[PDB]
Order: structure tokens, then sequence, then C-alpha cells
RNA sequence: UCAUGGAGAGUUCGAUCCUGGCUCAGGAUGAACGCUGGCGGCAUGCUUAACACAUGCAAGUCGGACGGGAAGUGUUUCCAGUGGCGGACGGGUGAGUAACGCGUAAGAACCUGCCCUUGGGAGGGGAACAACAGCUGGAAACGGCUGCUAAUACCCCGUAGGCUGAGAAGCAAAAGGAGGAAUCCGCCCGAGGAGGGGCUCGCGUCUGAUUAGCUAGUUGGUGAGGUAAUAGCUUACCAAGGCGAUGAUCAGUAGCUGGUCCGAGAGGAUGAUCAGCCACACUGGGACUGAGACACGGCCCAGACUCCUACGGGAGGCAGCAGUGGGGAAUUUUCCGCAAUGGGCGAAAGCCUGACGGAGCAAUGCCGCGUGGAGGCAGAAGGCCCACGGGUCGUGAACUUCUUUUCCCGGAGAAGAAGCAAUGACGGUAUCCGGGGAAUAAGCAUCGGCUAACUCUGUGCCAGCAGCCGCGGUAAGACAGAGGAUGCAAGCGUUAUCCGGAAUGAUUGGGCGUAAAGCGUCUGUAGGUGGCUUUUUAAGUCCGCCGUCAAAUCCCAGGGCUCAACCCUGGACAG
């Protein structure tokens, strides 16, 4: 091709790096998506509330996997996980804040 | 860092040089927190303020080579 | 005027140097296009044919300007430079024109102050 | 800096207050001494001051968009 | 002692005093035009159309990250591609922006690759994607299946002074390369610092009321989200707030500041080169990666415009440097060089820098220098004027000698370049030595008053001049010519813009009986100013100390260029 580049070569490394963060990135979403579905579920209609935390908190685990794994690559910035993993433990401190675990300062 | 480098202060075919510490993203006649030194290279002095030197030295201002090379003419270096 | 609020409201401000030259707005002398060649009288204490060049300017303004010296070539639809400076006896010509520029030749035989009317050396 | 100690105006927002600051500032031109009058909104969580009551500004985190002090108290040395 | 600064004149009227306006004398230009033009030193060189742009160049680099192939015949040079940083710096313009954009001064809620300091770590696996080979589509631009490959390229498991959470609990990383070794460059996770950014706030920041109401995510509050971080940043609900006659909102103008110029001073105008911050990159709008952009020479879309096409489609952003065209009164060379300086990359070697260093043209400006020095019978030739006696051009010239800044003809010849040597575009430039030779070199305004310089000839209210007053109808100190004189000098004038003068917007510094000007008078809100004594705080005020107001500029004193201009070193009042 031509004898100099430089430019278009980034645009590549570009479209690729634009296509492996948008992916996961996305995959982060979806895991969080998860998470706050079944907290959203069991705050519903569970009847049984200290039980099934195990589901919860397991998919809470995959939730803290991916963003964590994002923030080792640089897609995510300290306190960009610091604050979705303090909001998805907000959200299940507010399960939990209804009812059978009593948590007061 | 800041990259202590000279800058051409003079007329034309005239070259007298100041040392300066500037940060290195400036233009190469930009301004300093604190413009320490003197280079004539046609004959004259050099003034030098080695404390100020062993201050942004100590800091980690690198510098470039021929203001590396007269901070090596004097025995400017110690490593305190 | 109180030092107290009548004039820590305003005093009031002048204009500014009122600019004696309407055209040529950018700066000093601007090239024209010649419209009318005719010739007009003073007031009533002088007495004499004073012929002044109606000229178009490439700013945007059409305007009566004088014509210096005592030869001219200035026919229709020539070119000329115009210049600032009130000719008192007309009532509005404001502008004179330069000799000796483009398509404005100098004067026949003058050998007393050249550089106002643009005629080289002789001898 | 200083403080801004100023009257308070108009306290129907809940942790907020207006707050008149009087300054005096010296005329440029002229050589006076022209009070300027600005208003601010300050924040209070206690929310423990009426209308003309008078605060003391201090700077700090900003609240809202004008929201960007909230005033405790005078030290009140007469 | 301090003081280093303040000028008038013309014109109203038969005259006088006065108010008042105009005009001039002084500086400065990024200047333009006219006449004239020797050199040198240092600056400056589209103010207008942010108007289009032909051509070349303006950002690369790394083989010591990796795989291949292609010249050379164990050995080396290259290379498109994947990676690593750099393309967010440097350069250019001022269209917008009356606003924390800028200037100055504080603050807390943050980020930060390269850079220093510092505590710990680098086991194990695995899948491909370019390249490449084949087929094939296209005029090109680009592609598309089929297989294959490597890594500091990607993915997974373990492990972590980190994170989430009240705890419980969980969650998270690595990369090798060079070298015989030694070791060095790295990598991952932390913790600081410097510098760089992102925010917030006090104060300062143009005119217009013949623009008086504006604002409904608007101003608050909470909850949910979001951002590197606070935040109506965003959303649902609640509260009705918030700004404004001290000018809100609207309209118009304008990049801002160190500064420049003027002024005695207070301050007035202004923001070229120099420097800092902001914004834009054909007109709009987006997002992507990275530490850092919503990115001038990146990507995607829309709009307009130019080029190519084989008619299906492509390609493009000079407000980078040079340059062309247009507009304009007017602003240059399609130059040389990386030698320095400063960037970027690399272990080094080196490479690339239209930044920058130089060169060329232009009296565009500021400064320096020359066009001769000394004598020259007081005799001649001539111009102009004359009471015809003469005067004046005029020591001027002619003429005799002296000298060579410059000029020509030759020789030598730098530093700038950095202690390993070598390394110079400038350039055989600067400078010096020698040989002729006064040789090669003065113009332009003005001469009625301001305003220094005046008589004569021609013209006869004509031609014309003119900054204001006004000259010009037969003897014009004002037009035109000559002589002479004046002031300047490689410049001299006119014009335009700005300040002065102008106390003609007045704080310093004006006025209102009659000159321009007191509301028709009165009540009174906001607001402004306010009696005396004693006491208290100190906001103003004053004093000390401290921080800062970048550097450059101005002021003082030194120093360097043969001096000056200019450059450099140190210092500081103000405020």
């Amino acid at each position: 091709a031509d004898s100099a580049a430089k430019r278009t070569r980034q645009a590549e490394t570009r479209r690729l790096r634009n296509k492996a963060r948008k992916s996961e990135v996305k995959t982060r979403m979806r895991k969080v998506f998860e998470a706050l579905d079944a907290l959203k579920k069991k705050s519903g209609a569970s009847t049984e509330e200290l039980v099934p935390i195990d589901n919860l908190i397991a998919e809470a685990y995959s939730a803290i996997d991916k963003a964590v794994v994002k923030g080792t690559l640089h897609r995510n910035t300290a306190a960009r996980r610091k604050s979705r993993l303090a909001r998805n433990k907000k959200v299940v401190e507010i399960h939990h804040g209804w009812y059978t675990p009593s948590l007061a300062p | 860092m800041v990259k202590l480098r000279l800058k051409r202060c003079g007329r034309k075919q005239r070259a007298v040089y100041r040392i300066v510490a500037i940060d290195v993203r400036s233009r190469r006649e930009g301004r300093d927190l604190q413009k320490v030194g003197f280079y004539d290279p046609i004959k004259s002095q050099t003034y030098l303020n080695v404390p100020a030197i062993l201050d942004f030295l100590e800091k980690g201002a690198q510098p470039t080579e021929t203001v590396y090379d007269i901070l090596k003419r004097a025995e400017v270096f110690k490593e305190f | 005027m109180p030092t107290i609020k009548q004039l820590i409201r305003n005093t009031r401000q002048p204009i500014r140097n009122v600019t004696k030259s309407p055209a040529l707005r950018g700066c000093p002398q601007r090239r024209g296009t010649c419209t009318r060649v005719y010739t007009i009288t003073p007031k009533k204490p002088n007495s004499a044919l004073r012929k002044v060049a109606r000229v178009r300017l490439t700013s945007g303004f059409e305007i009566t300007a004088y014509i210096p010296g005592i030869g001219h070539n200035l026919q229709e639809h020539s070119v000329v430079l115009v210049r600032g400076g009130r000719v008192k006896d007309l009532p509005g010509v404001r502008y004179h024109i330069v000799r000796g520029t483009l398509d404005a030749v100098g004067v026949k035989d003058r050998q007393q102050g050249r550089s106002k009317y643009g005629v080289k050396k002789p001898k | 800096m200083r403080s801004m100690q100023g009257k308070v105006i108009c306290a129907t927002n809940d942790k907020t207050v207006n707050v008149e600051v009087v300054r005096l500032a010296p005329h440029p031109k002229y050589k006076r001494r022209v009070r300027k009058k600005k208003k601010y909104q300050a924040h209070d969580p206690d929310n423990q001051f009426k209308v003309g009551d008078w605060v003391q500004l201090d700077k700090c985190r900003p609240i809202s968009k004008t929201k960007t002090f909230l005033a405790v108290a005078p030290e009140g040395r007469q």
C-alpha cells in the first residue's frame, strides 16, 4: 500500500477496541440487569427471605466478577466500579432494608 | 514531568540561553516556576543556582542533552 | 453634578471624533469609478468653475470628489483614487482625487511642489 | 478568606435561605463608597433560620446550582 | 529636600470683554499614495473575504515486541502488516463567546500514561486475528469467501496491604525482550510527590430603557440513576420558588490580559509582532480510543462546493509554510538547513520536524554612517534683482593638496559546537590586510497670520490655492514660473485612524438671573447626607510582617555588540 498510513492504522485499532469494549461493557450491563431483575422478583413475591439469598449472592458475584474484570482493563476507572458495586449493594441493602435483616446506625 | 531545558533569549546570531525548568509540553519559550540557570555559549559566565537545580533534580525533572552536559561540567551531581 | 449619585450614575460621554470622511471608511484613500465629470460653482464670495468628478467608490458609496491641478484627463468611466480633505468652497464635495496615480495623470508642466500632483522630475 | 455575614431574606424553601450580602465598594472613577447588595442561596440541614436573622456564609462543596454555601452562625463580639 | 510636568494662535464684532464651536501647532502608526532614493544593524510584513484553493512539503518512529518476505552471499540492510507510544504537543486564525471565557484571589468533591520516591508480585493453560497462499469482484478507491500463523496482541483458573458491603461474605493481575553471564529495559497491583488538567466561588469585566418584565428543569427538596468528581447533570413526585429599575430579558458590539500609544496627572483610546489563557478548524451534528479530544492535517452522518470516473462510484478540506486566484489603497520566496534550540520515538545508532535556525524582496519602522576634509587671488563666466552705483547666488563653484567610511580590484578569515574525535544551512558570510581613487552617491515640503522663510515675471473673480480665516476683477509677500530663503534629510509631504491641545463630559477641573441650561409648585417612598457627649467591636481607615500579581515591557544601575537601536544580569517603588 502507501508508504505511510499512521492514522488509518489508529482507526483500524479503534474499530477493534470499539468491538471489544462495546461488547464486554454490554456483558456488564447484562449481568447487572439479571441481578437487579431477580432482586426485583424477591422484593415482589418471595415470602421466605433469609433462605434464597444464595442465588442473588451468586449472580451478584458474577456481577462483581465482570465489573472488576472490566475494571482491570482500562474501560472503567476506579470510582466507576466503586459507584456501581456500591449501586448493587445499595439495592441489596434496600431489599433487606424493607424487611427481616434489621440495620440501624 | 518538568524538563530542565534551555530557551533562546537574544537577537539574531546571538544565542544567549536561559536554563528554565518548565513543563515539557510547553513551547520552548514559555513560563517557569523558577528560571534557574544561564548559559552564554559565545563567551561569558553561567550562573547556575545549585540549590534549585538540586530541588528539581531531587524532585525528578530530568534535563535535556546539553543542559545535562552543563550539569556534567560542574560537580552538581550529589544523590541526597 | 455632585460627586454623589448624579455622577456615579453617569456624567455623559462625548460621542467620538466624528468622521470627517464618511466614505474611505476603512482607511485613507480608495479606488473610484468616474460617473460624471461636471463643473460647479462655489458659494457667493468666490467666483470660479471648479471641476469635480462625481465618482462611485469601491466601498459602496457614491460621492462627488474634487479634481486638483490645472489639466485633467478624466473622461467618463475612468478609474481614479480619491482621498479625504474638505474643499470649503463647494457644498457637497468632501473629497479630493489623487493625481499621478492610476488612470489620472499628473498635471501639465509643474515645477513647484510635485509630490502633491504626481509629476516626476524634469532635468 | 472572610465569611460573608448578612441578613436572611426569605426561607420558604427547605434547607435553603436567600441572604442579602451588603458590600461597600469604592466606585472606580469617582472616589465614594457605594454599597452593592448581592443575595445568595445558602444551605442548612437544620434549617434553623427564620426571616430576618443574619448569618455568615462560608464556602463549601456545591449543593445545587446556586446553593454553594452553608451558613452556621456569626461570632457576635458586638 | 521633593520636584523633571501643564505654552498658545486664528475665526463672530465698526471696535471691546465673554460664552461657545470649528481649525492648527505635538506625538504615534502592522499603515496607504505621491516625489526622491547610498549603505549597514535590528525589528515588522493580508488590518480586507473565518473567501475559495492548483503543486510540493508541514508526524513520525520503534526489527532490542512479533510473524512473514526481499535485496545483498556465516554476516547485514530494508520492508507492508499485527503491536508500543507519539498523532490531545508544537503551528494558524479571531468567526463566535458580555460568560468563572478571561484577570486576580480563595476552595473541595476529583483524575493523571510518560517523570522521581516507595511496598509487594509475575505460575498454569487455551482460542484466533491480520500478514501470507488460492479463488474472485472492481477503471480506480476498496474489497469478499477458503484455509494457516506469531507475540509485550486476546481469553480462562489460582494467588493480592485494593475494592464492595454494617459485618457476613465475595471480587480482582501479570509480559516478555536484549545480553555468555553480570545486568538493563520493561510488565501487574498498590502508596506519595511534582507538573498537567476537570470543577466551584468572592471581586473586575462594552453600549442601548425609543428593550420591563423574565424564568416552568425554571429555583429549591427527596428518591432513583449518571459522571473521574460536586451538581437539575438526568429523570418521577412534592414545594413555588429564582432574576430584575443598582438594568433582569432582549437587541447590538467584542476574543481576554500582561501590555502598546497618549496624557503633567488623574486617566483616555487600544489588544499587531512578544508572551499566557479560551474558542474554531469547509458549514452543522455525533460518538469512538486513550491517561488526556468530542481531536486542524482522526472516524461516521447531513448540507454546500471542487477534482477523477471506464458513469456504477470514489476522493477533498492551506484560518500550517511557501504559492495561485478574487477582494483590496496594501502586505513577500512555490528558498537553504536540522549545525544549534525545543519536541516525538528508540537500549543505543539514528530518524523526522515549513516548529525553529538562516537566507531573499520591500525606506514598512527605529537607530548609526556617507555624499568629502583643509585652503580658495576676492579676479573672471553666468542666473535673478536693482533708485543702473551695485547687490546676491558665493568660498559656493572652478582650482591646489589631504583622506577612503563607503565603491572597485585582490588576499587572509572566524566564533557560533556541546573536552572522545568528528559534526555549520548561515558562508568563504562577519571582520581584518594590501592597490587605485574625490572618486559612486540630495532630495522633498514651505515662504499671507498660527509658522522659520520674499522679492521679481505672467495671469486679471480666469486659471487656480486652501488646515481655519480667506486670497484671486492689472503692478497679487496667498494662483503659476524663476531666483533667493527656510525647515528637514535618505528621506520629505498629503491622507486615514487614536490621544493631546480640550477645563470642549469637569474626581483632580466647568456651569444654570440675563450667554446653552432650575422641573409650575408641593407632599413623600426607595435611596443619599446628617447635631453633641461617654462607652464597645474594628467593616472602612492607618502601621508592621507575610503570600501573590508569570516571563517579556516601563524605571534605576551595571554589562555586551566599534556607539546607538537591540540584547543580557540584578534590583524596586507604586498599586
